């Protein structure tokens, strides 16, 4: 295959993404959940583990890692300590609402998911730490959890399969860097969601010191539909490492600003103009996309046209996939305010921990809030992207990465309208 | 019927600021129980 | 034996299981620079500054934190490793206040022998540095939190060594300051040991502030006999006057500490 | 906004806080969720608990989760300078969250944040002198296909217009509460020109359920 997209609706993993049928257990078991998942228990962990890594499923996170490798790092005999699923809820990525719709209008989808995956890594129990501003979404997911502990389905013999799996819902309290999974794992433990160093991995030393994998919700979701229909079925999307279907996130500069699952390597242009009804003021109107939320470099219309929204097609846009939420931004757009007030988000969403993101994401904030207005001097744009190299790779989490890339990415592609902006600055104020 | 066109998720206008927290007081019996470290805390 | 062959800029060396980076490279005489590792603390890792370039690895790993794996070479004086120790000097300096004259820690101070060792010479900050509120912990130890790089050596000696559990950090981001959030007066018997770990001027002697300075003093080398102990200080003397007591390394007495009393 | 504490007559360690009788079931509850040993995990969900019990936190409900759950003050007070969600300081009955990010920035949250500031005679920070309405203006609250939108104390009320908001806060003026949703033609998070998607019905139980399983 090389033309990807226009999913069917018969290939949608998540049916009832937009609240059109019953969330509850009597609708989620009438269109697939929790079918035949005794057997899925029953079949072994190794079979699971092999039915994850034959759909080249990668982590729905955002960063891509092999979910089938991951969650074979806790396919081991225990140490005396438990074992834990923790399912991370917390998406603070701005763009970026596909979990809350997996957990507020497929609820069961994700606690099998919890059950299939904990089943294959041996996991005691699951944690889903939800964020806390999804305060009725996490009400709701604990409606379909009691639904589930009373139907049998989960708890002590799990679906009558022998194999004991409790699951929790832990609520966020306002941090972003609490998705970041080391910083998740300790907020878990009552702490300030700072994030551990790497290594220890979670799977060495997780949440309470025991074995753990983090894992999102859309990668844990996915994998009960993984197990039924197939490994061999979700590998048939998408390119070759960059499998399955996707949910996307169309928003900013749109006619229909949607939530959407489509096929994998499906082009940008593509996904917009069909499932958000295009750019405001037409596809000439666009000035510049960031792909998969603000963490990846943003890029100029003329890569817009001709790239593919899967990981390695927006790697070698010198960009990421990400959460795959696509914010679209038109030619009205003072591109210099929106990256500068991203910034300031990252500013503000910093947990202070070590030195180059707690110092230098500040720094950067104060650099772009002169860039906005202009008050600043051509060296400064190299001295910015100095700055930003200096906080890249250098720090304990990806939040220094990822305040560190849109800034790399808005002087890579806009450093004359930066430069413009200053001189215009310059010659009315002097 | 089939129906597409009705939102059916219409329990959340009536949760109150302790919907979550009595959720989570009812599932207390359905669970397991917790494995144990061996002391009472850290500190002990 | 089970010890791994690793190298440090080539030289090979046979280390323990569980060794770090840095110990690794103290084996061989090389001080990887460091702001909030401390060999008797729990390893933090939040500072950045041990940031060393392992080769055939395209991430610089901290070197206080991560265990060695065998056949490694650590390149200590490898141009990115460098590259990692004067950008993470800038962002340490980059908030840090103009008071190395009115500092106590002047002339002794970590944050300037190093800034002088592996920092750059000038500044690219053009902003408005921050101003942190100080805190009143104590008649003993002063507090000027404007210095505070933050790198939480407080929080462990009085979570671990003191055994405490009363110094924090609170906020977060640039506003994260370090701190008892109320007005609460740190008062252990070993209080006065956040300034000597205090790498910076946050925390000096209150009754040696303003008095003397590290290189006009004279250290001499005697004994505590203010308890039975024998905990072996440094009486560093002035101009035939006593100025402060600071302690010696024994480990197998008061390893590197001191009561107050003694202080 | 302030990081450090200062005893005032309103908020001190002698403030009466305590929580209800069935506020300590919900306590244990919470505590029997975490492993024996880590009895310290339960930090965030009690403090949630004492300010959905409180409104906001003084210190004393800091003190009191520090004592019921046997860990040191300073590390419940870490938790709550932390997190974004505790009121160390008594917030308004309605504490309005205007999302200002990107995705919400480019559909005119502006509109919105002056629509309430003219609406309320109040501006960013502050609070009505009836203590019915906080206004600030947090990040992304990740309803970023909805935006613009707002959360009002646990509601996120979205696609909004100035008209939106105003006859959301004068219904709220009302004492009622109104519906949180969408103040579009659309329910959740769909194209408001129809279905792009899952219009078909769903497949049901089985449907491609390999061999051998
Ligand atoms: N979904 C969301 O709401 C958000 C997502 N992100 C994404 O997060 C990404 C960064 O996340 P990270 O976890 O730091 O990225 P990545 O470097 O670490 O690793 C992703 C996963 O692979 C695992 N892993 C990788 N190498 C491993 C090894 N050698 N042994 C064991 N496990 C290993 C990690 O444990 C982790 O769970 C960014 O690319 C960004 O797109 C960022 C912000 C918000
Ligand atoms: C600052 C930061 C915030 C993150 N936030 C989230 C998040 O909110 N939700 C999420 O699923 N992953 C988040 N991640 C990615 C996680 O670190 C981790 O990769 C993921 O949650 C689990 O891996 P998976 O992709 O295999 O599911 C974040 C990463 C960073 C650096
Ligand atoms: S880079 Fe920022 S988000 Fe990560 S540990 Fe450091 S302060 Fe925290
Ligand atoms: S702590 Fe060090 S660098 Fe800072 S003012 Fe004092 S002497 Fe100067
Ligand atoms: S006061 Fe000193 S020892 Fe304490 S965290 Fe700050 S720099 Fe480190
Ligand atoms: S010394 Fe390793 S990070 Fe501070
Ligand atoms: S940007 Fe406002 S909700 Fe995500
Ligand atoms: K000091």
């Amino acid at each position: 295959k090389t033309s990807f997209g226009s999913l069917k609706d018969e290939d949608r993993i998540f049916t009832n993404l937009y609240g059109r049928h019953d969330w509850r257990l009597k609708g989620a078991q009438s269109r697939g959940d929790w079918y035949k998942t005794k057997e899925i228990l029953l079949k072994g962990p190794d079979w699971i583990l092999g039915e994850v890594k034959t759909s080249g499923l990668r982590g729905r996170g955002g960063a891509g890692f092999p979910t089938g490798l991951k969650w074979s790092f806790m396919n081991k005999p225990s140490d005396g300590r438990p074992k834990y699923l923790v399912v991370n809820a917390d998406e603070g990525e701005p763009g970026t609402c596909k979990d809350r719709e997996i957990i507020r209008h497929d609820p069961h989808k994700l606690v099998e998911g919890c059950l299939v995956g904990g089943r294959a890594m041996g996991a005691r129990a699951a944690y889903i730490y939800i964020r806390g501003e999804f305060y009725n979404e996490a009400s709701n997911l604990q409606v379909a959890i009691r639904e589930a502990y009373e139907a049998g389905l989960i708890g002590k013999n799990a679906c009558g399969s022998g194999y004991d799996f409790d699951v929790f819902v832990v609520r966020g309290a306002g941090a972003y860097i609490c998705g970041e999974e080391t910083a998740l794992i300790e907020s878990i433990e009552g702490k300030q969601g700072k994030p551990r160093l790497k290594p220890p991995f979670p799977a060495d030393v997780g949440v309470f010191g025991c074995p753990t994998t983090v894992a999102n919700v859309e990668t844990v979701a996915v994998s009960p539909t993984i197990c039924r229909r197939g490994g061999a079925w979700f590998a048939s999307f998408g390119r070759e490492r960059n499998s399955g279907t996707k949910l996307f996130n169309i928003s900013g500069h749109v006619n229909n600003p949607c939530t959407v699952e489509e096929e994998m390597s499906v082009p940008l242009k593509e996904l917009i103009e069909k499932h958000a009804g295009g750019v405001t003021g037409g596809w000439d109107n666009l000035l510049a996309v960031i792909p998969g939320g603000s963490s990846t470099p943003l890029i100029p219309k003329s890569v817009c046209e001709t790239v593919l929204m899967d990981f390695d097609a927006l790697i070698q846009a010198q960009t990421g996939l990400g959460t795959a939420a696509v914010i679209v931004m038109d030619r009205s757009t003072d591109i210099v305010k929106a990256i500068a007030r991203l910034i300031e988000f990252y500013k503000h969403e910093s947990c202070g921990q070590c030195t180059p993101c707690r110092e230098g994401v500040d720094w950067m904030n104060k650099v772009m809030a002169r860039f906005v207005r202009g008050d600043a001097r051509p060296a400064e744009i190299d001295s910015l992207w100095e700055i930003s190299k200096q906080i890249e790779g250098h720090t304990i989490c990806a939040l220094g990465d990822g305040a560190a890339w849109p800034v790399q990415g808005l002087i890579r592609h806009f450093r004359p309208e930066l430069e413009e902006r200053m001189q215009r600055f310059a010659q009315q104020h002097q | 019927p089939f129906d597409n066109t009705t939102y059916k998720n219409l329990q959340h206008h009536d949760y109150s600021t302790y919907t979550f927290l009595d959720l989570n007081l009812d599932l207390s019996k359905f669970r397991m129980p917790q494995p144990s470290s061996g002391r009472e805390s850290p500190r002990h | 034996s089970n010890l791994i062959e690793v190298f440090v800029d080539g030289q090979s060396v046979m280390v323990e299981p569980g060794t770090t980076v840095l110990q690794a490279c103290e084996k061989v005489g090389m001080q990887i620079p460091r702001f909030c590792y401390h060999e008797r603390l729990s390893v933090a890792g939040n500072c950045r500054m041990c940031l060393v370039e392992i080769e055939k690895a395209p991430k610089v790993v901290a070197a206080c934190a991560m265990p060695v794996m065998k056949g490694w070479n650590i390149l200590t004086n490898s141009e990115k490793t460098k590259k990692a120790r004067e950008g993470v000097m800038e962002f340490l300096l980059a908030n840090h206040p103009l008071d190395c004259p009115i500092c106590d820690q002047g002339g002794e101070c970590d944050l300037q022998d190093q800034s002088m060792m592996f920092g750059s010479d000038r500044s690219r900050f053009l902003e408005g540095k921050r101003a942190v509120e100080d805190k009143n912990i104590g008649p003993l130890v002063k507090t000027i939190m404007t210095r505070c790089i933050q790198c939480t050596r407080c929080i462990r000696f009085a979570s671990e060594i003191a055994g405490v559990d009363d110094l924090g950090t609170t906020g977060r981001g640039n506003d994260m300051q370090v701190g008892t959030y109320i007005e609460k007066m740190f008062m252990s018997e070993l209080s006065g040991n956040i300034i000597d770990i205090c790498p910076v001027g946050a925390l000096t002697s209150k009754p040696y502030a303003f008095t003397a300075r590290p290189w006009e003093t004279r250290k001499t080398e005697s004994i505590d006999v203010m308890d039975a102990v024998g905990s072996n200080i440094v009486v560093s003397t002035r101009t035939g006057e006593v100025m402060r007591i600071l302690p010696r390394m024994h480990e197998d007495i008061n390893e590197e500490w001191i009561s107050d009393k003694t202080r | 906004a302030l990081f450090v504490h200062r005893d005032t007559p309103k908020n001190n360690p002698e403030t009466p806080f305590d929580f209800t009788p069935e506020n300590y079931k919900r306590i244990e509850a919470i505590v029997k969720n975490y492993p024996e040993g880590h009895k310290a995990a339960a930090v965030l969900p009690v403090l949630d608990l004492a300010q959905r019990q409180n409104g906001w936190l003084p210190i004393s409900a800091m003190n009191k989760v520090a004592e019921i759950l046997q860990v040191p003050p300073m590390r419940v007070y870490e938790v709550a300078t932390f997190y974004t969600m505790y009121n160390r300081k008594p917030v308004g009955k309605y504490h309005i969250q205007v999302c200002t990010t990107t995705p919400c920035m480019l559909r005119n949250s502006d509109s919105i944040l002056e629509a309430i500031q003219k609406k309320l005679g109040i501006k960013v920070g502050e609070t009505t002198p009836d203590k019915l309405f906080t206004l600030i203006e947090v990040e992304c609250l990740g309803a970023c296909v909805n935006a613009p939108m707002v959360q009002i104390n646990d509601n996120y009320y979205e696609d909004l217009t100035p008209k939106d908001i105003e006859e959301i806060i004068d219904e709220l003026k009302a004492g009622k509460i109104p519906k949180p949703g969408p103040r579009s033609g659309r329910f959740s998070c769909e194209p408001a020109g129809g279905l792009t998607s899952l219009t078909e019905p769903p497949k049901g139980p089985g449907f491609g359920v390999q061999a051998g399983l």
